[PDB]
RNA sequence: GGGAGCUUGACUGCGAGACGGACAUGUCGAGCAGGGACGAAAGUCGGGACUAGUGAUCCGGCACCUCUGAGUGGAAGGGG
RNA sequence: UCGAUACGGUUUGUGUAGGAUAGGUGGGAGACUGUGAAGCUCACACGCCAGUGUGGGUGGAGUCGUUGUUGAAAUACCACUCUGAUCGUAUUGGGCCUCUAACCUCGGACCGUAUAUCCGGUUCAGGGACAGUGCCUGGUGGGUAGUUUAACUGGGGCGG
RNA sequence: AAAACACAGGUCCGUGCGAAGUCGCAAGACGAUGUAUACGGACUGACGCCUGCCCGGUGCUGGAAGGUUAAGAGGACCCG
RNA sequence: CGUGUAUGUGCGUCCAUGAUGAAUCAGCGGUACUAACCAUCCAAAACCACCGUGACCGCACCUUUCGGGGUGUGGCGUUG
RNA sequence: AGCGAAAGCGAGUCUGAAUAGGGCGUAUCCACACAAGAGUGUGUGGUGUAGUGGUGUGUUCUGGACCCGAAGCGGAGUGAUCUACCCAUGGCCAGGGUGAAGCGCGGGUAAGACCGCGUGGAGGCCCGAACCCACUUAGGUUGAAGACUGAGGGGAUGAGCUGUGGGUAGGGGUGAAAGGCCAAUCAAACUCCGUGAUAGCUGGUUCUCCCCGAAAUGCAUUUAGGUGCAGCGUCGCAUG
RNA sequence: CGUAGACGGUGAGAGCCCGGUACGUGAAAACCCGACGUCUGUCUUGAUGGUGUUCCCGAGUAGCAGCGGGCCCGUGGAAUCUGCUGUGAAUCUGCCGGGACCACCCGGUAAGCCUGAAUACUUCCCAGUGACCGAUAGCGGAUUAGUACCGUGAGGGAAU
RNA sequence: AGCUGUCAACCGAGCGUUGAUCCGAGGAUGUCCGAAUGGGGAAACCCGGCACGAGUGAUGUCGUGUCACCAGGCGCUGAAUAUAUAGGCGUCUGGGGGGAACGCGGGGAAGUGAAACAUCUCAGUACCCGUAGGAAGAGAAAACAAAAUGUGAUUCCGUGAGUAGUGGCGAGCGAAAGCGGAGGAUGGCUAAACCGUAUGCAUGUGAUACCGGGUAGGGGUUGUGUGUGCGGGGUUGUGG
């Protein structure tokens, strides 16, 4: 099928270029890796690899700069945004990976992966400030404290 | 192995006939691979039998 | 039966009446017309003195014809 | 690596009436020098080696025409071009050595799992677009299956 | 009830390993918790002396320069 | 084999009694899974020399002088 | 209303170049003419044309089709309590002979070989009961018995016999192999179903009287003991 | 007597002897029916026919091919429908069908789904009927009847 | 007004107007086996767990509940391994088996006939498998038809018609259109395009952003893009 290009490929074509293949990459090695994607909506994939190109290259790692960036998010309490009524305190949705991704981006800054936060078990939905712990590599772990204001 | 996972897609019977055109039973049977496919963008993959056009039209993510 | 001349009747449309016959086969046939051969003409010529030298139907091929042609015009296919 | 396509630039035509190794052309009074051509130095091109187009090294400031014979003129120029010795791009096959990512492993480990030589998963190590399997296809095929294998006849058979 | 079968001994062929062979549509199983001094198949049949010729036929095994040959690719040419 | 009751010795939870094996402070000597390092098995990309060409030809050249064919060295070149 | 393969035409139509013959068709009969006696035709008049639907009988077609009868074929199931082989776990094998290796002693040997003697207890060893077979013969042969009995006979520590539990299933199993065995059955078990299988073959088919009354030949036949058509019977109608 | 002369029984052919028949009457409860209300839902911040373009109209589908199945149609010139495999479009000056195929005309609007009635049958219950059988008949079974019995078992299977 | 079912009576006892026997309706009890379901098992017989009572001097013993497996909802936890998933725990709600025929969807013979036989037939039969319902299936045109200003969803019945056809053109098989009827509902609802919303995934220009507009002010439906759910809106052939 015909896909849109994330990454670049050697003698293949650019990122971001809509690029004609044989249904192996868009089944087996491009479609699974990410470095491309299914061009659906010329504009739509247009940005959507664009967009991809520009997160993925800033959410890369190496183990100092792991640890440089579990410094970096040894900061303090990280407000969160997700909706809950102060009659009991209780938090109706699951406050997604994301949620806290962007939310420390909002209250610190570090950018990262949602791949990395461990949410499961943060036992989330209790109103207050609550721990939730994020690896990067097979050491390094950083622990972050987030809290929600009222509503 | 004549059985999709997916659409059910089964076997088919007709007839063998040959040039004295004498019919015997046979079966169309379905091109069934084994696939191994991810039902999460995780990665976690699951051993299953997918006919070739539900791997064609693309029904099974093998990612 | 032997010899020579010319020549294609080793025809087309038909056929009164018959022989033989379980049936299917088969066999003879004068005479009419077309267009010819030979003969001056009369006339004879629908292969061979005669009786063997053959194979039903089905299915298919081929050439010709003024037939048919699945809404209509063609075509394919069928038909004679 | 070879083949088929479309596209670009060198490159080719023994003839006798001759200043003609006369590609088929439309435009042809006017195109080619010192961004160093003429004539010399070689190769590229062929050579029926009869002779001619390109480069710089030299070179000095021109060659050319309905010139006239020549069916057909420039072999002075733009745009179309078969014959050919050619490279490259776009595209697609045939093959080859590969890579790993599909797929495969009754190779190891670990987990579900107290119990487990099942099974599934995860992961390391190996194969690998092969194998296996669908579909289409040619072979071999008493391994099996269904069946056929005449009659007359001084009984039947053998002969006929 | 035998001279027939079996047999210990002989050879030949297959099998490099969830082997080959067999039972199954498959998975799986036996082979074998064996690994070529092992396992399956074929013939011969303790022991002793030996086992001739023929490779044309038919099988088996091996090989490839050619001839022939399916599906699949090709679609010149022809027809409506 | 269980079960209840009453009594007897009688070790014990607490005290207390022993056995007790340590660690930290810091002085250290190797024992270290962690570069770089060494030896080992194999060949990354690789030349030389001897000897032949898978086919073409220039061959010591032979056979009814030349029918066919071919023992053998060489270059283009490698089943190498 | 028919002729034609059909288009089509229509008391006509087809063939054909043909008012030129023939095919099929124009209910049937009567007359009068006009043409030939090559079997009569043609035409004018007349007469005018008989089907259909119930139902009885005979025959026939499709159905089990007048009734009875195979060996066998297929589908789905049941069976290894008999027997064949295997798997687990047990039991049995009176009595008596023989006398293997091994060990020990001596002799003999350069050293061996080996022998003689002992202990020793081998073996699909020997004789022989229980047990397992089944070679001969006699009896039985509407038996005591759907395979026995009597007298002898082979094996009898082994490829032995045996109990209990289990496994293999029909084109399949198992077989030291006889086509043996797989529930008194086996060249493909049995049960039910297809199913009332099919049989050019055999058998059977039931009251009466009246009239008539054959054939056993020809031809063809995957035909020859079957059948079709002819011949030959009967009934009805026509003719005479 | 009769709106009752259906049919049985009673000591032999009974309308007036009995049960009944013709004809009427009856349901507390349960169940099946309707009907009227609560209830439920929708429609009305709103109607109507005009004038001129862009988008939409069921996608791994249709169609095409290979091998089959089924159609009266046994592969035939073989449409329509349909399975497995491969390839694989358009959104209306589209696409499908009208017996190969093409052109024109006509009919329709696939790849989304629901749907009553007219139709088939009888384990069981009620009420009847027979130019049906009448104890070797009728069900195998009028009586111990799927019983006794036979078979290891599937199963076979009486007589009275 | 008589009763204690019956074969099938005899004895022994009793009940009944204070309404029995009897009949109809609704209930209660309802051992064990059986899908059989606490575990096991040779069906109808063996062995339990837990909870609440009973009973004993205590164990023993008794009574009533409850305890299978799967599938789907919901809640908790999330192995290898981080995201997480597979799984695990709990609490609900269903499933399982039977049944004579009729329905639908699949698989699919052979005897037989063809005077042999293989195509073909038998016959899509017998049988088997999966599933129902009181009926099912089908059903609202991508249909017929033929130049008629024609029919109009489906099903079923009669014809057409043993016809056209088909067929080792053999034995055989065999329509539909049209036409006459039973019934009526020529019945309904979505998808898409657009509009609104909510949420999820990649994102901010983190700034003049979106909003039907003009005015003024604040300054984020994140600006946006996309996918999913919900609601409007649409539901067609003279095209809508
Ligand atoms: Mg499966
Ligand atoms: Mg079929
Ligand atoms: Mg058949
Ligand atoms: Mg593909
Ligand atoms: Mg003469
Ligand atoms: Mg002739
Ligand atoms: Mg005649
Ligand atoms: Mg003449
Ligand atoms: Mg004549
Ligand atoms: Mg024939
Ligand atoms: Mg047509
Ligand atoms: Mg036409
Ligand atoms: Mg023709
Ligand atoms: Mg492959
Ligand atoms: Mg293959
Ligand atoms: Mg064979
Ligand atoms: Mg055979
Ligand atoms: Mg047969
Ligand atoms: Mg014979
Ligand atoms: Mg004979
Ligand atoms: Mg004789
Ligand atoms: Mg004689
Ligand atoms: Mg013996
Ligand atoms: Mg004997
Ligand atoms: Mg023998
Ligand atoms: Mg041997
Ligand atoms: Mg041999
Ligand atoms: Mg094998
Ligand atoms: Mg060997
Ligand atoms: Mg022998
Ligand atoms: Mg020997
Ligand atoms: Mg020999
Ligand atoms: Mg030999
Ligand atoms: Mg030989
Ligand atoms: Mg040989
Ligand atoms: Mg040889
Ligand atoms: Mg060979
Ligand atoms: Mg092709
Ligand atoms: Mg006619
Ligand atoms: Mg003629
Ligand atoms: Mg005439
Ligand atoms: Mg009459
Ligand atoms: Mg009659
Ligand atoms: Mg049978
Ligand atoms: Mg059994
Ligand atoms: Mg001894
Ligand atoms: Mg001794
Ligand atoms: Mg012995
Ligand atoms: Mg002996
Ligand atoms: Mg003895
Ligand atoms: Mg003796
Ligand atoms: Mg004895
Ligand atoms: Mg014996
Ligand atoms: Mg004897
Ligand atoms: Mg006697
Ligand atoms: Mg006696
Ligand atoms: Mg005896
Ligand atoms: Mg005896
Ligand atoms: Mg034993
Ligand atoms: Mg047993
Ligand atoms: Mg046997
Ligand atoms: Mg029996
Ligand atoms: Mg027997
Ligand atoms: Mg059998
Ligand atoms: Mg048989
Ligand atoms: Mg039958
Ligand atoms: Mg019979
Ligand atoms: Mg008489
Ligand atoms: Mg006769
Ligand atoms: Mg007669
Ligand atoms: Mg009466
Ligand atoms: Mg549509
Ligand atoms: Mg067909
Ligand atoms: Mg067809
Ligand atoms: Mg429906
Ligand atoms: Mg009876
Ligand atoms: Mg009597
Ligand atoms: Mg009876
Ligand atoms: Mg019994
Ligand atoms: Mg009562
Ligand atoms: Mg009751
Ligand atoms: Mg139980
Ligand atoms: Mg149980
Ligand atoms: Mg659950
Ligand atoms: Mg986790
Ligand atoms: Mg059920
Ligand atoms: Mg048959
Ligand atoms: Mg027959
Ligand atoms: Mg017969
Ligand atoms: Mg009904
Ligand atoms: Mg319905
Ligand atoms: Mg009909
Ligand atoms: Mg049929
Ligand atoms: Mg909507
Ligand atoms: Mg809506
Ligand atoms: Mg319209
Ligand atoms: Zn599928």
């Amino acid at each position: 099928m015909k896909l849109i290009l994330t990454a670049e490929v050697e003698h293949l074509g650019a990122a971001g270029d809509t690029v004609e293949v044989k249904d192996g990459y868009g089944r087996n090695y491009l479609l699974p890796r990410g470095l491309a994607i299914v061009a659906s909506r010329g504009a739509e994939r247009q940005a959507e690899e664009i967009r991809r190109a520009r997160e993925s290259k800033v959410i890369r790692d190496i183990e100092h700069a792991n640890e440089l960036k579990t410094a970096l998010e040894g900061l303090g309490d990280v407000t969160l945004s997700v909706n809950a009524a102060g009659d009991t305190g209780k938090l109706f949705g699951s406050v997604t990976a994301a949620d806290v991704v962007n939310a420390i981006k909002k209250a610190g800054g570090p950018n990262l992966d949602k791949r990395t936060v461990q949410l499961a078990k943060a036992h989330i939905k209790s109103v207050g400030t609550h721990p939730v712990t994020v690896k990067l590599h097979t050491g390094v772990e950083a622990k972050v404290s987030l809290n929600v204001v009222a509503q | 192995a004549a059985v999709c996972d997916i659409c059910g897609k089964g076997p088919g019977f007709g007839k063998s006939v040959s040039h004295s055109h004498r019919r015997t039973s046979r079966r169309w049977n379905p091109n069934i691979q084994p696939v191994r496919a991810v039902t999460r963008p995780g990665g976690n993959k699951q051993r299953i039998n997918a006919c070739t056009s539900c791997i064609k039209a693309g029904k099974v993510s093998r990612a």
